[PDB]
């Protein structure tokens, strides 16, 4: 989620919980009017001074990491699975080959031609199920006649 | 609606201004002492998206940034103050300008306008006044028995009466020059008043001090260049026409947009 | 979902070069206006990977830029002593009310009532130059310097001169409207130049430069921008009747 | 309907009177004493957008 | 639901548009017709608790007011004594049936069999003038006094004299059709105020005052009321076809 | 913006009159902060390009200054709660108002004449019905697999 | 309150046809019947 | 060595070919359709399979 | 062209300009290597057809 | 006002934005009478012994 937020002091936060870059969290100066940059960098102009004042005031750090070595962790965040931990260590390095794309945000990879097979089929097998609990209890009904008389 | 609509309305609109502006100018050929007006125009906001500062990088720059911009707001119509031709009327109480200058006239309320004509009357009294009655300054009375009506080209009007051979000098016919001509603000008439945009006005007699000098007998004509004005007129129709296309390009877009 | 949100990006990019378009349109007979092209550019692209090792699909039609053209502009003749243009490049100077400085190629200049040069709008030209109280005529040479005639005196006497200001990148400096520009980190630092002198533009008294937009070239890409919106408006459509259908199922 | 086609009209108005003006003069040569007219114009109001 | 009523509000909101759009087209050609312009404005949000401090979903897009723009317009020469135009602001008082006054900024005088001056439907201006019987020519001045010539007497003997009235806000008259104007508690107390003096404007004679409006800004106003409404059209049957999908489970 | 009940709201529409005092209000009455009043006979009003509103008189070759129209920045424009109406009020996630004159300590310029507009992409807005409606039949899809399953379910 | 109301308005109605009253031109008609007036007043 | 020449002034244009992507839209929509058939018919089967 | 990181780009795309410093960039400020540093006050630029 | 006559005042989008409403609650309705329904026919086999 790069829906990057500015609170009133200045703090970066991708929907709260702030995030995390180059140090602790992120804070810009309160005029902020932030533009983040390819590689991460992020600038701040006030917005009455010259805007030959753009110096950098962060940078977003951005990290490689995908699939087998990252899991989801009860919250809408990923951290790695603790296989990827006696590996690249408890925290990331910035892999400064990572490109940032401005201006464009991403949504959710939910596939829905995938999706909507997955209900078929998964409503086909739940009544075959259900076929298979029918006739095994109609068997053990009809079959408890063995022991009386 | 969209960002595009608004931007081709605003160019309508300047387009139709430059329109009035020559039809105005186009219009008062053959009044005296008119001035050319010509509009200067404006660009409005320029939205910035991506600031032409910025560094892309930690070394780039990203230079010319990304802004689109609106607009063509008109800022002005200057008003040419340069010498008109002159005209013969025969008439021997016009007076037409031999350089800067203006007429100082009392308006009917006791503020101050001021002119470039010539086309002076004499009223009951023998007051000078300009076609409509409002009275010159400083006041020039004419004389019951006068027969000729001389204004020197020092401002000097002496007349002569029957008989006695002695042009008195009846008064003074004084000009007012303004620091910055173009500042004055038009009420009709063929009259400005002064503005904090014109200055002080100097009081001066003719031909000193930067005034100009008198031709009695003479009327000053507008200063409008018809081929130009015509040649304006093509260019701000199809001006117009390509306003009004943008107009259809993006009524069109939205349409198909709504189809969708 | 997918191709959807590409199309959107698609049809953004069309609008946003009709924006630019339908701006270069309506500033036509504006002096010294420069015209504005858009440049566009792909999105990142995702790689599918092969067990070539891989192919891509990519998104996205992302405008980066819109670059100003700095060429000449034709000559407009308006018959004022004041009004002034610029042979070459260079921009004049002009003193914001807040104090800095912004730069205009125009030259529809007037004098206020304390005879400073200012730019119709009223911010003052920069470096100060004042006329005299009764000026019979104003001159501006090729090489700026602006001078006036007095009565009683048979010479010139020199009021002012009118400096140009050379920019490294002068695609950087960013619009601020009123045909006014401002210093960027982009566009380096000014050079106070005389004209003529060190690639700065000569000066033309009495006419005015106007806008170099070939309404022509407008014309032909506005009917591309028409029917690429056309297309993209095609292409919405029929991922939104894949999904319907698909929905169905 | 539009600011442009009003001022044209009375522009047009204008010389026409001024045609009048002409025609009459030029209509009474060789007419005993007869004096020349000629038409004095006057602009109309100005719509102030911005005060100067 | 809720996205049906949002949507019944903007599709009213541009119909609304258009009624005024059309109002303002159709009196073109009606002297001293000031044109109007809809402002709209949003409706309240509504706040939803989270658990920034809350999200607003909002509704609606009701009109606020239809502001009329007393500015200056065009002049069309009649060449009819009677017709009087206003310089500036200002506006004729008028006596109604009932007995209050209207308040007119319109010039299509007459006189009726008495020699009153009345405004094309007999409603008697104010104060009165009367014509006398046999005015040979009838004269208005630039500050509002009326004259009229009589035959063999060398001299306008003075009639009458036509004040303006002057309202603190022009836009709070309420319009009760007949070019006429009503005072109402929000454009404060009538002056009565001669022409030419105290804020008031001046008499031309002969000439009629045109309808301020500009088609131009009509005909694109058209444009935008139409595609607004057919993509609120749009949202309409979007949230329809959501409930078709719903109520078939 | 000086509300009836007291407080300050804050809104970026230009749409003013003036009341039948000479006060500037937001077509809707709305005072606006600080009180700028309009003598009763200007011929022209003329608000600058920082906000100082001055009048012409009828005699006087000068715009007697009336008032200034100062302007109103935020630390977070996007904290701001929106009342309806076109205005906003100031809260926590906003921080307080920062008032200045037009022009100066980052607060914009004031144009006159002129009117801002709905930025709103008519584009955008479309595709994202579009997005809706199916996600919308998607989830349907999903309630009524599940509706029946349990059915099925509850069969035996 | 309400600085100025809201109306929507209709239309138009052409309320009236005024004659202009003025000297016409006169014209030559070499005829002793023909007659013309001078200012106002009609033949009955 | 094979590169090309530079023109000054003038940018390459992408060489897309419109006519070409609205006809391939064209069989992507009904072979899409084909496809969402080709499920439905399968889904129907199996839901007869699983009545019984 | 020389990317941020180091490796090395290719474009079949001319929209050039120059930054603060002269140096021909990619509308995004990617420098083209090898960097061509173009002078201050350069009345015209030219750029043959064979790159010189 | 003489010679002008005045229509009704019946406005088409309120009509039609109601008429869809009105079909949509009819449609919720129908849903709600056939659930409960089956449920009473699925719910009467209780009573058999």
């Amino acid at each position: 989620n790069g829906n990057i937020q500015v609170g009133p002091t200045g703090q970066l936060t991708i929907q709260g919980h702030p995030v995390i870059g180059e140090g602790g969290p992120i804070t810009v100066p309160e005029g902020s009017e932030i533009t983040i940059a390819a590689d991460g960098t992020i600038s701040a102009l006030n917005p009455g001074d010259p805007p030959n004042t753009v110096a950098p005031v962060g940078r977003l750090k951005l990290v490689k990491a995908e699939g087998n070595e990252v899991q989801r962790s009860d919250d809408g965040l990923f951290r790695l699975t603790a296989e990827a931990q006696a590996e690249r260590g408890a925290v990331l390095a910035a892999d400064p080959s990572i490109r940032i794309m401005s201006g464009v945000l991403e949504g959710s990879n939910v596939k829905p031609v995938e999706a909507m097979t997955d209900m078929i089929a998964n409503a086909r097998r739940f009544e075959m199920q259900m076929k298979v609990i029918t006739s095994v209890d109609e068997n053990e009904g009809r079959a408890n006649q063995l022991l009386s008389m | 609606m969209i960002s595009s609509l608004w931007i081709a309305k605003t160019g309508l609109d300047a387009q139709q201004t430059n329109m009035d502006v020559i039809a105005n100018n186009l219009a008062n050929v053959s009044t005296n002492g008119f001035k050319r007006q010509r509009a200067v125009f404006e660009d409005l906001l320029y939205q910035t998206i991506r600031q032409p500062g910025a560094q892309s990088s930690e070394q780039t720059t990203l230079p010319s940034g990304l802004q689109i911009g609106t607009g063509v707001r008109p800022v002005a119509t200057e008003r040419l103050h340069s010498q008109g031709n002159l005209s013969q009327t025969n008439n021997s109480k016009d007076v037409a300008i031999k350089g800067q200058g203006f007429f100082q006239v009392m308006l009917p309320d006791g503020t101050s306008a001021y002119t470039r004509d010539g086309s002076f009357q004499v009223d009951q009294n023998g007051q000078l006044v300009t076609a409509g009655g409002f009275q010159v300054q400083p006041a020039i009375t004419i004389p019951a028995n006068a027969l000729s009506i001389t204004i020197g080209r020092d401002g000097v009007v002496s007349v002569t009466q029957q008989g006695q051979a002695a042009p008195v000098q009846v008064g003074q016919l004084n000009l007012t020059t303004f620091m910055n001509d173009t500042g004055l603000e038009s009420i009709g008439e063929n009259l400005y008043i002064e503005t904090q945009s014109s200055g002080a006005p100097n009081e001066s007699t003719p031909g000193l001090n930067g005034a100009g000098l008198l031709y009695q007998g003479y009327v000053e004509t507008s200063n409008v260049n018809v081929a130009e004005e015509l040649v304006n007129m093509i260019q701000v129709q199809r001006a117009y026409e390509i306003n009004s296309k943008a107009v259809s390009t993006t009524d069109q877009m939205l349409q198909k947009l709504t189809q969708l």
